[PDB]
DNA sequence: GATCTGGCCTGTCTTA
DNA sequence: GATCTGGCCTGTCTTA
């Protein structure tokens, strides 16, 4: 919510740790694994009758939208 | 055996990758255009002239009682010649609609009448298939036979999106080889039959192929579960009797791995195949003849005219056959800022 | 997400809980797909975005189930898109785009009949009929020409693939009319209805002097292209 | 009284809000362009020519025996009428150039030889000034006086810089109004001589002065000290008689209080005065003519032309005389995209 | 009416 | 050579 980049925020928590710290922020790599939650594909959930044509996997996280295009050179590319 | 840069001074943004040019009655006509079609131009197929270097596309204006067509991306044309009743036919199927689907109807386009001033109109149908219809698919490829003495179709080949059970929103615009069987086709009425092949046990697309009376003769096609490009010709012999159309089956040792060729009439029955792709990165620079006749096909190479590097050095080009010997071909350039025109023309003739 | 309301057991319509209190603010607008795609081309577009319009279509039947404070609840969804401005509306409903004779998406009135008359239309256009109408412009039953088979569908010569609700966009509406009377003020700088042609320069130099008194007074600076602060 | 609209055809940012119209034979000649001198013209000035509407610039060229000069900005001429000995001659001093700095040296310039084919020469002569010179100023005025029988001219008023002991980086770019004492300059030597009066308490800029017959009429300028703009009309009267320039002056009752103001000789000495501006915020509109003889200044306010709302409207306006009953006037233009014409043009007729 | 010359016009090159 | 009409071209209008 302050927009800081995650490079930024690493030089925060360093220069706030190495003086006087007493370290108050976390690391990243504490922060990787804490959204975990928040990202979609994580609560368990289920439709009833079941979707048509959707498959009923509940963890699928970011997809790639060309979605199984056949690149191969002789089609539409 | 020479290549004439072409201008497209105006109108250079409604041809794409893949469309077709319908030969008829002299003068070519352009048909597939990107996006729907525009107020410029309310039917979707263009007449098509080349003078002193200049490409023009004019529009073109269905009769009264015809139906109209969307602009069919990839279809599989079949060039029904002048006889009883209605030339010069083109059957057109299915390909695909530009808002992204399918269509699995037949279309026959004819010339109705001229001019006054140097004006074509020309009129569709769409044909009503009583089957047995063969599934929606593009690719594939339909020939006209006549045998003793009446005129049927060949329908052959193609790709097709996932059956409709297992195609998931995840493996949506995953596209898969129909299954292997020949379909014959009455022109009318819409009498479709289905056969299997014993010899072939699988499809291919983007094969060309070349009919000549009462055979048919496949060219190599991409085929998808191997990823090969088979170098073997497949013959076939369809033999129209009351009232079951037989159809027979046999394999030649070699011809050309090619796919997507530009199949051009020169001669009587001779042909060029005008090259396309031989392998998934290198496209094929040889021209290749090829004439027909009952024994079998001969198959030369001739000289190739030489190319440009911009040509040479493209990595894809498409194109589609002018007649009289005449081909066209594309490729797509670079730039910045957009040229606008994304494609390059060039004309290509022998002799 | 807009609004989630509750109705059971019954004999109410809705019993409302949760009313997004802010809709227009960029903290809530959830993004679901980016692509870097052209708008005019339609192919690319269609290709993307199929499966999201197609599970949103199978959506709308089924009731989905949630593990949410503490216990196994059902929800219901509406779906209802408003964002879209008019030139993919149009682009994406079969239409014709934008200067067309037929104006309204909602109404089947053309450009010079909604002239005399203003004020009475009734909401007629709807995704199923455009679908049919679709039908029609292509079967071409009745074997008429290129211009009346265009006014029997009232222009309708694409297949509709995205369903779009009949409503309004706010913004680009207030945008347009301040375009209007921007043009109504530089007409009436001049005199145009004594003068009914006016030469080109006359309209540059009525611009010019609009836009210096617009600067002198109301502390505004020209736009090429109309952003919506201008026109508030 | 008419004003038509003219079109600014190419090469009109040349033109800036300060500038000189020299006329002279027929054609008159632009003086002042923007920026240093570009190669296009190496000269600096320029021929003006009027016709159905389009203001069309021509680069003049120098002679060989010319010292060149930097494009001065808002500097004081004097026109020298035709006599003995070089007729007839424009006398420049002193203004500032594209560098803010001011130059402080009399310009004489006069005409060579034409044609052949529509070209017309110039020749500037740098002129030396033996004294006791006036100060480096700008927006001052000079003006020629013919007194039994020599030539002389008369110099006075105009801003300056801040002398060099008060002057601070931080008010460098302040001007303050140069002390009120009339400078008596020959044409030929350059002795010039100064002299101070009682009833001239503080220098005035910008205003309007006209010479006849040994007398100067000084129309009302603008004083920096009280922020005041005098509608007192100051009159002087001098003699040349060996060997002393001896000056007298006198308050009169009524003076317009226009500061920078386009007089335009229409008459034998009968003027139409434009005017720029009557108080600090809101520029004059009404046009008034002032004639002049041995008795004094006659007033007389003629109908000026219906101006275009644009022309109404305009925070500043400046412009010049092209003499024979025309000026030129120049509205600064806003628009964007940048136009890139800054300025629209108008021509203006008496009679 | 022929001739001549200044200035108008357009294309390319250079840093931005 | 006189006639004509299809289609080419150009300017304004509309939402972006
Ligand atoms: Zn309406």
């Amino acid at each position: 919510n302050t927009f800081l980049s995650c490079s930024q925020y690493h030089k925060m928590y360093r220069t706030v740790k190495a003086t006087s710290g007493r370290q108050i922020f976390q690391p990243l790599h504490t922060l990787r694994n804490a959204e975990k939650e928040l990202l979609p594909g994580f609560h368990q959930f289920e439709w009833q009758p079941a979707l048509k044509n959707v498959s009923t996997s509940w963890d699928v996280g970011i997809i790639d939208g060309l979605s199984g295009w056949t690149v191969s050179v002789d089609d539409v590319p | 055996m020479s290549l004439q840069p072409l201008t497209a001074v105006n109108c250079g943004s409604l041809v794409q990758p893949g469309f077709s040019l319908l030969d008829l009655e002299g003068d070519v006509y352009l048909f597939g255009q990107k996006g729907w079609p525009k107020r410029s131009c309310p039917t979707g197929i263009f007449g098509v002239r080349i003078k002193k270097g200049e490409l023009k596309l004019r529009a073109i204006s269905f009769s009264n009682n015809s139906s109209y067509l969307p602009p069919l991306r990839c279809p599989a044309i079949a060039h029904f010649e002048a006889q009883d009743g209605k030339p010069e036919c083109y059957l057109i199927h299915g390909g695909r609609t530009p808002n992204n689907e399918l269509s699995s109807s037949l279309y026959m386009l004819s010339v109705d009448s001229r001019g006054c001033n140097r004006k074509v109109t020309l009129r569709c149908e769409e044909k009503e298939l009583v089957g047995d219809v063969p599934s929606a698919r593009y690719g594939h490829t339909l020939s006209v036979i006549n045998s003793r003495g009446k005129t049927a179709c060949v329908l052959f080949g193609g790709r097709s999106y996932m059956p409709p059970t297992e195609r998931t929103t995840q493996n949506w615009n995953s596209v898969v080889d129909c299954p292997p069987q020949v379909y014959l086709i009455d022109l009318e009425f819409g009498c479709c039959t289905a056969h299997t092949l014993p010899e072939l046990t699988d499809g291919q697309s983007f094969h060309v192929a070349l009919a000549r009376q009462d055979c048919v003769y496949f060219l190599g096609g991409h085929i998808l579960s191997s990823d090969c490009r088979p170098s073997r010709l497949i013959r076939l012999h369809v033999e129209l009797l009351l009232g079951s159309p037989v159809l027979t089956c046999t394999i030649l040792h070699e011809g050309l791995t090619i796919t997507s060729a530009i199949a051009s009439p020169i001669g009587y029955h001779e042909y060029i195949i005008f090259g396309g792709y031989q392998s998934e990165t290198q496209k094929r620079m040889e021209c290749t003849y090829v004439g027909l006749d009952d024994v079998g096909v001969h198959m030369e190479s001739r000289e190739p005219p030489q190319w440009t590097s911009e040509i040479s050095h493209s990595r894809t080009w498409f194109g589609g056959s002018l007649g009289k010997g005449t081909a066209l071909v594309a490729i797509p350039s670079e730039g910045n800022p957009t040229p606008p025109e994304a494609y390059h023309f060039y004309q290509v003739s022998f002799q | 997400i807009m609004s989630i309301s509750i109705r059971l057991e019954g004999e109410d319509d809705g019993i409302t809980i949760f009313q997004e209190q802010k809709p227009n603010s960029e903290l809530s607008c959830r993004p679901l797909c980016l692509m870097f795609v052209d708008e005019s081309d339609h192919e690319t577009l269609t290709a993307i975005l199929g499966p999201v319009v197609a599970e949103r279509k199978a959506m709308m039947e089924s009731r989905l189930i949630i593990s949410v404070g503490g216990l196994l609840r059902s929800f219901r969804f509406f779906f209802r898109g408003t964002g879209y401005d008019e030139k993919m509306v149009r682009e994406m409903e079969g239409l014709e785009a934008s200067g067309s004779t037929y104006i309204c998406t909602l109404c089947d009135s053309t450009r010079a009949e909604a002239s005399q008359n203003m004020v009475l239309h009734s909401i007629t256009r709807s995704h199923d009929e455009n679908l049919e109408r679709y039908e029609i412009w292509r079967k071409n039953p009745f074997s008429e020409s290129a211009d009346e088979l265009r006014d029997r569908v009232k222009g309708v010569s694409a297949k509709p693939f995205m369903e779009t609700q009949p409503t309004l966009d706010a913004l680009h509406c207030d945008i347009g009319n301040a375009t209007e009377f921007y043009k109504i003020f530089q007409d009436e700088i001049g005199e145009v209805y004594q003068k009914p042609n006016p030469s080109r320069e006359e309209r540059r130099r009525w611009r010019s002097t609009l836009d210096k008194q617009l600067r002198k007074k109301m502390k505004l600076k020209p736009v090429m292209r109309m952003n919506g602060n201008y026109a508030r």
